[PDB]
Protein backbone atom coordinates (compact mmCIF):
# COMPACT_ATOMS: atom_id res chain seq x y z
CA UNK A 1 0.00 0.00 0.00
CA UNK A 2 1.90 3.10 -1.30
CA UNK A 3 0.77 6.85 -0.13
CA UNK A 4 1.77 9.94 -0.50
CA UNK A 5 3.74 11.32 2.06
CA UNK A 6 3.40 14.96 0.93
CA UNK A 7 2.32 17.12 -1.96
CA UNK A 8 4.90 19.52 -2.61
CA UNK A 9 4.12 22.52 -2.70
CA UNK A 10 0.76 21.45 -0.95
CA UNK A 11 -2.25 22.63 -1.97
CA UNK A 12 -4.15 25.00 -2.70
CA UNK A 13 -1.12 25.75 -4.82
CA UNK A 14 -1.20 24.55 -7.74
CA UNK A 15 1.84 21.96 -9.25
CA UNK A 16 2.08 20.24 -6.52
CA UNK A 17 4.40 16.70 -6.90
CA UNK A 18 3.40 13.80 -5.00
CA UNK A 19 5.97 12.31 -2.73
CA UNK A 20 5.22 8.67 -1.77
CA UNK A 21 7.26 6.18 0.65
CA UNK A 22 8.06 3.97 -2.50
CA UNK A 23 9.74 7.17 -3.83
CA UNK A 24 11.83 7.55 -0.45
CA UNK A 25 13.25 4.11 -1.16
CA UNK A 26 15.45 5.77 -3.55
CA UNK A 27 17.30 7.44 -0.66
CA UNK A 28 18.49 4.76 0.84
CA UNK A 29 22.22 4.27 0.06
CA UNK A 30 23.50 2.60 -3.14
CA UNK A 31 20.35 3.56 -5.11
CA UNK A 32 19.83 5.38 -8.05
CA UNK A 33 17.41 8.90 -7.14
CA UNK A 34 14.62 8.48 -9.56
CA UNK A 35 13.05 11.44 -10.87
CA UNK A 36 10.28 12.55 -8.04
CA UNK A 37 12.94 12.96 -5.57
CA UNK A 38 14.98 15.21 -7.95
CA UNK A 39 12.46 16.81 -9.22
CA UNK A 40 10.71 17.72 -5.49
CA UNK A 41 14.02 18.54 -4.07
CA UNK A 42 14.52 21.39 -7.52
CA UNK A 43 11.13 23.18 -6.57
CA UNK A 44 12.53 23.18 -2.54
CA UNK A 45 15.88 24.73 -3.55
CA UNK A 46 14.14 27.46 -5.95
CA UNK A 47 11.05 27.78 -3.12
CA UNK A 48 12.96 27.86 -0.51
CA UNK A 49 16.95 28.65 -0.20
CA UNK A 50 17.16 30.41 -3.81
CA UNK A 51 17.55 34.07 -3.21
CA UNK A 52 14.72 36.42 -4.59
CA UNK A 53 17.53 37.76 -7.09
CA UNK A 54 18.64 34.41 -8.64
CA UNK A 55 14.74 33.11 -8.71
CA UNK A 56 13.97 36.01 -10.73
CA UNK A 57 16.85 35.07 -12.98
CA UNK A 58 16.60 31.56 -13.25
CA UNK A 59 14.16 28.79 -14.86
CA UNK A 60 14.51 25.34 -13.73
CA UNK A 61 13.27 22.31 -16.06
CA UNK A 62 11.48 19.59 -15.03
CA UNK A 63 13.62 16.44 -15.36
CA UNK A 64 11.39 15.12 -18.23
CA UNK A 65 11.97 18.44 -20.58
CA UNK A 66 14.93 17.10 -22.13
CA UNK A 67 13.75 13.45 -22.27
CA UNK A 68 10.73 14.99 -24.22
CA UNK A 69 12.77 16.82 -26.24
CA UNK A 70 14.24 14.20 -27.80
CA UNK A 71 12.02 11.34 -27.25
CA UNK A 72 7.94 20.85 -43.83
CA UNK A 73 9.38 21.21 -40.20
CA UNK A 74 13.06 20.75 -39.66
CA UNK A 75 14.20 17.59 -37.20
CA UNK A 76 15.18 20.62 -34.45
CA UNK A 77 11.59 22.78 -35.31
CA UNK A 78 10.07 18.86 -34.83
CA UNK A 79 11.86 18.39 -31.49
CA UNK A 80 11.20 21.87 -30.09
CA UNK A 81 7.00 21.23 -31.03
CA UNK A 82 7.11 18.78 -28.33
CA UNK A 83 8.08 20.86 -25.30
CA UNK A 84 6.90 24.15 -26.93
CA UNK A 85 4.42 24.97 -24.21
CA UNK A 86 6.68 24.30 -21.60
CA UNK A 87 7.60 27.99 -21.52
CA UNK A 88 4.21 29.47 -22.07
CA UNK A 89 4.41 31.99 -19.43
CA UNK A 90 8.93 32.26 -19.12
CA UNK A 91 11.03 34.62 -21.43
CA UNK A 92 14.19 32.42 -21.02
CA UNK A 93 15.97 35.21 -23.29
CA UNK A 94 15.18 37.40 -19.96
CA UNK A 95 17.18 34.51 -17.64
CA UNK A 96 20.72 34.73 -16.48
CA UNK A 97 20.60 30.87 -15.97
CA UNK A 98 18.51 28.06 -17.25
CA UNK A 99 18.71 24.50 -15.29
CA UNK A 100 18.80 21.37 -17.60
CA UNK A 101 18.47 17.89 -15.67
CA UNK A 102 19.57 15.56 -17.93
CA UNK A 103 19.09 11.98 -17.02
CA UNK A 104 20.94 9.15 -20.04
CA UNK A 105 21.55 6.08 -20.02
CA UNK A 106 20.65 6.03 -16.24
CA UNK A 107 23.34 8.90 -15.23
CA UNK A 108 22.40 11.97 -13.86
CA UNK A 109 23.87 15.33 -15.11
CA UNK A 110 23.07 18.89 -15.21
CA UNK A 111 23.36 21.19 -18.15
CA UNK A 112 23.01 24.65 -17.51
CA UNK A 113 22.52 28.04 -20.06
CA UNK A 114 24.43 31.00 -19.04
CA UNK A 115 23.26 34.47 -20.41
CA UNK A 116 21.58 33.33 -23.42
CA UNK A 117 21.27 37.44 -23.95
CA UNK A 118 24.29 37.73 -24.73
CA UNK A 119 25.72 37.34 -28.15
CA UNK A 120 29.85 37.39 -26.78
CA UNK A 121 31.78 37.48 -23.68
CA UNK A 122 31.71 40.93 -21.91
CA UNK A 123 33.68 41.88 -18.94
CA UNK A 124 32.86 44.73 -16.03
CA UNK A 125 36.02 43.45 -14.02
CA UNK A 126 33.89 40.10 -14.40
CA UNK A 127 33.79 37.85 -17.10
CA UNK A 128 30.02 36.86 -18.63
CA UNK A 129 29.80 34.73 -21.35
CA UNK A 130 26.91 33.15 -23.21
CA UNK A 131 27.39 29.59 -22.65
CA UNK A 132 25.90 25.53 -21.48
CA UNK A 133 27.70 24.93 -18.45
CA UNK A 134 27.87 20.77 -18.01
CA UNK A 135 28.29 19.90 -14.46
CA UNK A 136 28.44 15.97 -14.53
CA UNK A 137 29.69 14.09 -11.32
CA UNK A 138 30.80 11.37 -13.43
CA UNK A 139 31.29 11.11 -17.03
CA UNK A 140 28.98 11.10 -20.04
CA UNK A 141 29.40 9.61 -24.11
CA UNK A 142 26.33 11.97 -24.84
CA UNK A 143 27.62 15.39 -23.40
CA UNK A 144 27.94 17.20 -27.24
CA UNK A 145 24.97 15.62 -28.35
CA UNK A 146 23.18 16.84 -25.18
CA UNK A 147 24.87 20.44 -26.29
CA UNK A 148 24.11 20.30 -29.79
CA UNK A 149 20.16 19.80 -28.96
CA UNK A 150 20.12 22.44 -26.62
CA UNK A 151 21.27 25.25 -28.62
CA UNK A 152 19.07 24.03 -31.70
CA UNK A 153 16.67 24.19 -28.64
CA UNK A 154 17.48 27.66 -28.07
CA UNK A 155 17.18 28.69 -31.72
CA UNK A 156 13.55 27.43 -32.53
CA UNK A 157 12.47 28.85 -29.06
CA UNK A 158 13.92 32.36 -29.79
CA UNK A 159 12.43 32.33 -33.74
CA UNK A 160 9.20 31.21 -32.52
CA UNK A 161 9.14 33.67 -29.86
CA UNK A 162 11.08 36.64 -30.60
CA UNK A 163 10.56 36.01 -34.25
CA UNK A 164 14.12 36.70 -36.06
CA UNK A 165 16.45 34.51 -37.24
CA UNK A 166 19.42 33.93 -34.41
CA UNK A 167 22.30 31.39 -34.71
CA UNK A 168 23.72 30.13 -31.35
CA UNK A 169 26.87 27.76 -32.46
CA UNK A 170 29.59 27.05 -30.77
CA UNK A 171 31.65 29.98 -31.21
CA UNK A 172 27.92 31.57 -30.25
CA UNK A 173 27.35 29.50 -26.98
CA UNK A 174 30.31 27.89 -26.13
CA UNK A 175 30.48 24.35 -24.05
CA UNK A 176 32.39 24.37 -20.65
CA UNK A 177 33.03 21.50 -18.14
CA UNK A 178 33.67 23.05 -14.95
CA UNK A 179 36.07 21.76 -12.75
CA UNK A 180 33.44 20.37 -9.74
CA UNK A 181 33.78 17.74 -7.19
CA UNK A 182 33.05 13.85 -8.67
CA UNK A 183 31.25 10.89 -7.43
CA UNK A 184 33.32 8.56 -5.45
CA UNK A 185 30.82 5.57 -5.84
CA UNK A 186 28.22 4.13 -8.64
CA UNK A 187 25.04 5.37 -7.23
CA UNK A 188 25.05 9.00 -6.17
CA UNK A 189 25.12 10.93 -9.45
CA UNK A 190 21.91 12.29 -8.77
CA UNK A 191 23.00 13.61 -5.10
CA UNK A 192 25.78 15.50 -6.63
CA UNK A 193 23.12 16.94 -9.03
CA UNK A 194 20.90 18.29 -6.43
CA UNK A 195 24.12 19.42 -4.48
CA UNK A 196 25.50 21.28 -7.91
CA UNK A 197 22.03 23.36 -8.13
CA UNK A 198 21.99 23.72 -4.14
CA UNK A 199 25.83 25.51 -4.44
CA UNK A 200 24.86 27.44 -7.81
CA UNK A 201 22.13 29.15 -5.87
CA UNK A 202 24.34 29.63 -2.34
CA UNK A 203 27.53 30.87 -5.15
CA UNK A 204 26.37 31.88 -8.44
CA UNK A 205 29.01 31.35 -10.56
CA UNK A 206 29.56 35.09 -11.92
CA UNK A 207 33.28 34.69 -13.90
CA UNK A 208 33.26 32.41 -16.66
CA UNK A 209 37.74 32.54 -17.15
CA UNK A 210 38.65 29.16 -17.93
CA UNK A 211 39.18 27.04 -16.43
CA UNK A 212 36.27 27.97 -14.02
CA UNK A 213 37.49 25.94 -10.38
CA UNK A 214 34.56 24.67 -8.67
CA UNK A 215 36.80 21.74 -6.43
CA UNK A 216 36.15 23.30 -3.68
CA UNK A 217 32.68 24.40 -4.31
CA UNK A 218 30.86 22.35 -1.12
CA UNK A 219 32.55 20.30 1.99
CA UNK A 220 32.55 16.38 1.70
CA UNK A 221 30.33 16.17 4.65
CA UNK A 222 27.20 17.65 2.82
CA UNK A 223 27.51 15.07 0.17
CA UNK A 224 28.18 12.67 2.89
CA UNK A 225 25.23 13.13 4.59
CA UNK A 226 22.89 14.40 1.96
CA UNK A 227 20.50 11.24 1.53
CA UNK A 228 19.75 11.46 5.41
CA UNK A 229 19.76 15.27 5.31
CA UNK A 230 16.61 14.71 1.93
CA UNK A 231 14.72 12.01 3.49
CA UNK A 232 14.90 13.63 6.85
CA UNK A 233 13.45 17.08 5.21
CA UNK A 234 10.69 15.17 3.49
CA UNK A 235 9.62 13.21 6.86
CA UNK A 236 9.81 17.16 8.50
CA UNK A 237 7.65 18.43 5.51
CA UNK A 238 5.44 15.27 6.15
CA UNK A 239 4.54 15.98 9.73
CA UNK A 240 3.92 19.39 8.64
CA UNK A 241 0.94 18.61 6.23
CA UNK A 242 -0.71 16.36 8.58
CA UNK A 243 -1.57 19.34 10.67
CA UNK A 244 -3.60 20.95 7.75
CA UNK B 1 -17.09 19.21 -24.00
CA UNK B 2 -12.84 19.51 -25.03
CA UNK B 3 -10.59 17.27 -26.31
CA UNK B 4 -7.43 16.06 -24.85
CA UNK B 5 -4.10 14.67 -26.10
CA UNK B 6 -2.08 12.03 -24.04
CA UNK B 7 1.42 11.69 -25.71
CA UNK B 8 3.66 8.86 -24.71
CA UNK B 9 7.10 8.41 -24.43
CA UNK B 10 6.81 5.75 -27.81
CA UNK B 11 5.30 8.22 -29.99
CA UNK B 12 1.69 7.38 -29.81
CA UNK B 13 -1.20 9.54 -29.09
CA UNK B 14 -4.60 8.74 -27.85
CA UNK B 15 -7.45 11.16 -27.80
CA UNK B 16 -10.43 11.40 -24.86
CA UNK B 17 -13.32 13.84 -24.57
CA UNK B 18 -13.77 15.34 -21.71
CA UNK B 19 -15.79 18.26 -19.63
CA UNK B 20 -14.04 21.21 -18.60
CA UNK B 21 -15.19 21.00 -14.85
CA UNK B 22 -14.22 17.33 -14.73
CA UNK B 23 -11.79 15.81 -12.71
CA UNK B 24 -8.59 14.28 -14.70
CA UNK B 25 -8.71 11.47 -12.55
CA UNK B 26 -10.83 8.86 -14.84
CA UNK B 27 -8.39 9.97 -17.47
CA UNK B 28 -5.81 9.28 -16.24
CA UNK B 29 -7.22 5.64 -14.85
CA UNK B 30 -8.81 5.29 -18.38
CA UNK B 31 -5.24 6.12 -20.28
CA UNK B 32 -3.28 3.81 -17.52
CA UNK B 33 -5.38 0.61 -18.14
CA UNK B 34 -5.81 0.97 -21.89
CA UNK B 35 -1.63 1.06 -21.79
CA UNK B 36 -1.67 -1.36 -18.75
CA UNK B 37 0.32 0.73 -16.29
CA UNK B 38 -0.13 1.70 -12.34
CA UNK B 39 -0.99 5.41 -11.27
CA UNK B 40 2.13 5.06 -9.25
CA UNK B 41 4.15 4.29 -12.42
CA UNK B 42 3.10 7.00 -14.86
CA UNK B 43 4.14 11.10 -14.56
CA UNK B 44 1.34 13.16 -16.42
CA UNK B 45 2.44 16.66 -16.99
CA UNK B 46 1.17 19.72 -18.90
CA UNK B 47 3.30 22.50 -20.01
CA UNK B 48 6.00 20.47 -18.14
CA UNK B 49 4.44 21.00 -14.68
CA UNK B 50 2.62 17.95 -12.96
CA UNK B 51 -0.82 17.29 -13.01
CA UNK B 52 -3.10 15.88 -9.98
CA UNK B 53 -6.22 13.69 -10.17
CA UNK B 54 -8.65 16.70 -8.70
CA UNK B 55 -7.37 19.27 -11.50
CA UNK B 56 -9.88 20.04 -13.86
CA UNK B 57 -9.33 21.08 -17.42
CA UNK B 58 -10.92 24.63 -16.41
CA UNK B 59 -8.69 25.20 -13.56
CA UNK B 60 -5.63 23.95 -15.32
CA UNK B 61 -6.98 26.31 -18.30
CA UNK B 62 -6.84 23.73 -21.10
CA UNK B 63 -8.26 24.01 -24.62
CA UNK B 64 -9.34 22.09 -26.92
CA UNK B 65 -6.60 19.56 -28.72
CA UNK B 66 -4.04 20.06 -25.80
CA UNK B 67 -1.92 17.77 -25.33
CA UNK B 68 -0.54 16.05 -21.68
CA UNK B 69 2.38 14.46 -21.75
CA UNK B 70 2.90 11.60 -19.90
CA UNK B 71 6.72 9.83 -18.80
CA UNK B 72 7.52 6.42 -16.82
CA UNK B 73 9.58 6.49 -14.58
CA UNK B 74 13.20 7.60 -14.28
CA UNK B 75 16.34 6.87 -12.37
CA UNK B 76 19.99 7.31 -12.47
Amino acid sequence: LVQKLIVYPPPPTKGGLGVTNEDLECLEEGEFLNDVIIDFYLKYLILEKASDELVERSHIFSSFFYKCLTRNLSMAQRRHKRVRTWTRHINIFNKDYIFVPVNESSHWYLAVICFPWLEEAVYEKMCKRPCILILDSLKAASVQNTVQNLREYLEVEWEVKLKTHRQFSKTNMVDLCPKVPKQDNSSDCGVYLLQYVESFFKDPIVNFELPIHLEKWFPRHVIKTKREDIRELILKLHLQQQKG
Amino acid sequence: HINLKVAGQDGSVVQFKIKRHTPLSKLMKAYCERQGLSMRQIRFRFDGQPINETDTPAQLEMEDEDTIDVFQQQTG
